[PDB]
């Protein structure tokens, strides 16, 4: 895992670009990523 | 036998976060 750096990052498939910082979202046991309003991912858990 | 359900049978579309939207 790297943070604070622009990389391909990719989750059980979701695949994108950029910089991971901490989360202040407060996910659910069920829930794995989260979209945004522009329905774009804006947060990711670490599968690991 | 019948009723009617008010607000019954809702459920998460998917494994998805979202906030106020
Ligand atoms: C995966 O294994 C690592 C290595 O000890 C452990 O720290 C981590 O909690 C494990 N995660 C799961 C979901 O099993
Ligand atoms: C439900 O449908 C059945 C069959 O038409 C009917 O006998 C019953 O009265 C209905 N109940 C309600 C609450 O609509």
């Amino acid at each position: 895992l790297v943070k604070n750096k622009c990389v391909n990052f990719n989750f059980n498939g979701l695949t994108g670009t950029g910089v991971l910082t901490e989360s202040n979202k407060k996910f659910l046991p069920f829930q794995q990523f989260g979209r945004d309003i522009a329905d774009t991912t804006d947060a990711v858990r670490d599968p690991q | 036998a019948y009723t009617n359900s008010f607000t019954r049978g809702v459920y998460y579309p998917d494994k998805v976060f979202r906030s106020s939207v």
